[PDB]
């Protein structure tokens, strides 16, 4: 399926990806940034 | 990719009985050899069992048990697992047998207070609120001139009202120097006026002021609501006696003086009993009659324990829990009668006891176990044998409060866990009851 | 700074929160007209007096272009990636002179892992169909 | 102009001359407005100079197509198309040749 797919766009699809074109603006920074729940929300996440 | 991960704030204190989460019993009614904190203490903790079932019924009025057996047996741990047990909906109201010696009140009114206390109450109040940015207000006065009329226009993000009101709130208004472009709120129940601040849309109107701006409220300028209010017999009673309400000099002075207790007279609780009845047929009202536990009872004097002789036969009175230490003291203010657990017999017929007893030393273990996970360390099994050990040489309390001691030492001296030296060695910097009272007899010349 | 979120009554309560602290926002939201997708795009670029802008990834994070962004805030996730990388590249764009910050802010273990955990196998899965 | 945009313009006129249609799926901030603008630009041979085309896009975009055709090359004749019944009524009667691409969204 992954090799056909591809035959079937490669002819109608143009995908660079960004590297190819901003050639010098550096990638995100991604930060994943955790929370508890408060005292308040502790207690209506277990009503739940 | 990259994490944030934060939490500064302490957490709560660890206290001598936040390890009791509930008496530990299974459906049946029977007791778990340790469960939900507890350990040991079996026929106390079963009997402990019916007597929740006893304040969930609410059918009785003035039964009352008392705890009793040697210190460290756990009484207050069983009626701290009875406060849990019920859970924060019902009151359960701690007392000390000596709280009841005011400078304010007579001994035999400090009971009544406590009694009151323990009979919560549960109030659908509706309250009709008026809230918005005053945009208008103009006070009326008419022919004996006197102000008689206020008209008031108010306005939030769901349009604008002219409301006319009583010239008591015109004088509360007054006395919160409320002004034009003010955000406020009135209870048209209390007449209470609150200022809420001043309305954000004039934020930029000066380069410098005092002022708290704040956002246009929300919803109707008029709208009524249901509050669904927790309260007690006492807080009717003592807010009755000394009035803080209304709007008037009175109200709002008897706010600033001294808050004197006073000996509430009969006549009163009988006037809040008639009007909380009512509350009850309305539908407006759910009664929770609670638990008054008095620990150390064995010192109420004896004016307090032939009170309880009345209060404990009153149909309204709460459940009552007692607890003693004591053997067949001299009871308080007798000069020379002595009774089993310090109390007279005569009370102690009114009371169902449930008798708590020594531990055996694997009972110790077993608490000096779940009392160091959750003081939060972690302890070597020879240093726990130990402890247990210790336990058979001198009292639960002392071999538990070795732990924390020891952590300290073992933090000290870089270790993960508590290491059998570490309580060895603090075993010889503190000394306990038993072994202080050798060096105090044989040194008695000196103190 | 971007910050982006479903509820429309999360960026209420957005609006409500930078009222109060002194923030200078501005949002874009379903219910926005034209007029405003236009005027309040074209402040918060050729300005700085708008310190952050507030957005729902579905009305706002598709050719909004807002390059004069420094930032992205996700104050919620959506159970499906691209939204998301849309909503990001309309900071990270082609006329920056920056790095580009994405922040996801996630409650631990009650329901955002979930969305998270289909974001990262679906942000897995939707690479092998294209490279 | 930039090279990578005039190359995907030398690809698009293969597909259209053998009457396939594409996909620009670059990934997002790389000029797609710019490169589809560009059928104008790079296609001199009168069906791109006097030709009417339209756009359809997401609400939100509607003002940046029709700026960016002011933008790259202003020549060409471009009618918006968003707001109130009576403003797109009037545009609507234009087209009753001079209307090189109308700027729409997928509600209208
Ligand atoms: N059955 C038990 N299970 C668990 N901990 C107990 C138990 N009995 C006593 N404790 C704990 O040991 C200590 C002594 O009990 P406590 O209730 O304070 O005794 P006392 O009857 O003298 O007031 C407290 O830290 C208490 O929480
Ligand atoms: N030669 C150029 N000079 C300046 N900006 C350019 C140029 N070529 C492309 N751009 C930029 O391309 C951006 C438009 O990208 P867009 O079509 O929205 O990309 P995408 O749809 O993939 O996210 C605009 O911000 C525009 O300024």
């Amino acid at each position: 399926q992954l090799s056909r797919l591809h035959m079937i766009l490669k002819p109608f699809m143009l995908r660079r990806i960004k590297k190819d074109v901003e050639n010098e603006l550096s990638d995100k920074i991604e930060i994943l940034m955790y929370c508890q729940l408060t005292s308040r929300q502790k207690l209506l996440y277990q009503a739940l | 990719k990259i994490e944030e991960v934060k939490s500064t704030t302490k957490t709560q204190r660890i206290a001598s009985h936040s390890h009791v989460k509930g008496l530990g019993l299974d459906e049946s009614g029977l007791a778990k050899q340790a469960a939900s904190g507890l350990v040991g203490q079996e026929n106390a903790r079963e009997a402990c069992g019916v007597i929740v079932e006893l304040i969930k019924s609410k059918k009785m009025a003035g039964r009352a048990v008392l705890l009793a057996g040697p210190p460290g047996t756990g009484k207050t741990a069983l009626a701290l697992a009875i406060a849990q047990e019920l859970g924060s909906k019902v009151p359960f109201c701690p007392m000390v047998g000596s709280e009841v010696y005011s400078t304010e009140i007579k001994k035999t009114e400090v009971l009544m207070e406590n009694f009151r206390r323990a009979i919560g109450l549960r109030i659908k109040e509706t309250k009709e609120v008026y809230e918005g940015e005053v945009t208008e207000l103009t006070p009326c006065e008419t022919e004996n001139k006197t102000i008689s009329h206020v008209i008031i226009g108010l306005k939030t993000a769901k349009g604008t009202k002219q409301l006319k009101l009583d010239p008591s709130i015109f004088e509360s208004l007054q006395k919160e120097r409320v002004e034009a472009g003010d955000v406020i709120y009135i209870e048209a129940n209390s007449g209470a006026v609150k200022r809420q601040g001043r309305c954000d849309t004039y934020a930029t109107e000066f380069d410098l002021e005092a002022e708290e701006y704040v956002p246009l409220p929300k919803g109707d300028v008029h709208k009524k609501k249901e509050i669904i209010q927790d309260v007690t017999l006492h807080d009717l009673d003592v807010a009755n006696a000394r009035p803080q309400g209304g709007q008037d000099i009175l109200s709002m002075m008897g706010q600033l003086m001294k808050p004197k207790k006073t000996e509430i007279t009969d006549k009163l609780r009988g006037e809040i009993n008639k009007v909380v009845n009512k509350y009850i047929d309305q539908g407006i009202a759910e009664l929770v009659p609670g638990v008054l536990f008095v620990d150390e009872v064995h010192m109420l004097d004896i004016e307090c324990f032939t009170y309880l002789h009345r209060a404990l036969e009153s149909s309204i009175a709460p459940i009552v829990i007692f607890a003693s230490n004591r053997g067949n003291c001299v009871i308080r203010g007798t000069e020379d009668i002595t009774s089993p657990h310090g109390i007279p017999l005569d009370l102690l017929d009114r009371v169902m006891i449930i008798r708590t007893m020594l531990y055996t030393p694997q009972e110790m273990k077993q608490i000096i176990k779940i009392r160091a996970q959750t003081e939060g360390i972690n302890i070597s099994e020879e240093a726990l044998n130990h402890l247990g050990e210790i336990g058979t040489k001198t009292t639960l309390r002392y071999s538990v409060q070795l732990l924390t001691p020891a952590n300290l030492l073992a933090k000290i001296n870089g270790k993960d866990s508590i290491e059998k030296e570490h309580v060895e060695e603090i075993s010889e910097l503190f000394y306990d009851a038993k072994s202080s009272a050798k060096i105090l007899a044989d040194q008695q010349d000196k103190y | 700074v971007l910050i982006y979120s479903q509820m429309t009554r999360m960026i209420d309560l957005l609006e409500e929160y930078m009222v109060y602290r002194k923030h200078t926002y501005m949002r874009l939201d379903g219910s926005s007209k034209i007029s405003e997708r236009r005027d309040m795009v074209a402040d918060f670029q050729n300005r700085n007096d708008i310190f952050v802008f507030l957005l729902s990834t579905r009305a706002g994070g598709l050719g909004i272009n807002l390059t004069a962004a420094d930032t992205v805030i996700f104050y919620d996730s959506d159970w499906n990636p691209t939204v998301d990388q849309q909503a990001m590249d309309r900071a990270h764009r082609l006329g920056q002179t920056k790095q580009v910050t994405v922040y996801r802010l996630i409650c631990k273990g009650t329901i955002e892992e979930r969305i998270l955990q289909r974001a990262k196998e679906k942000s897995e899965i939707q690479r092998m169909v294209i490279s | 102009l930039k090279g990578y945009q005039l190359k995907g313009m030398n690809w698009l006129a293969n597909l259209y001359e053998q009457g396939i249609n594409g996909i620009l799926a670059d990934e997002m901030g790389l000029g797609k407005t710019v490169q589809s603008i560009a059928l104008l630009a790079h296609l001199a041979e009168r069906e791109n100079i006097w030709g009417p085309f339209l756009i359809i896009s997401p609400a939100s975009t509607l003002n940046n197509w029709h700026q960016e055709f002011t933008r790259f090359v202003p020549k060409f004749k471009v009618l918006p198309y968003w707001g109130n019944p009576h403003d797109r009524k009037v545009i609507r009667r234009f087209w009753s040749a001079p209307f090189h691409v109308v700027i729409t969204s997928y509600q209208l």
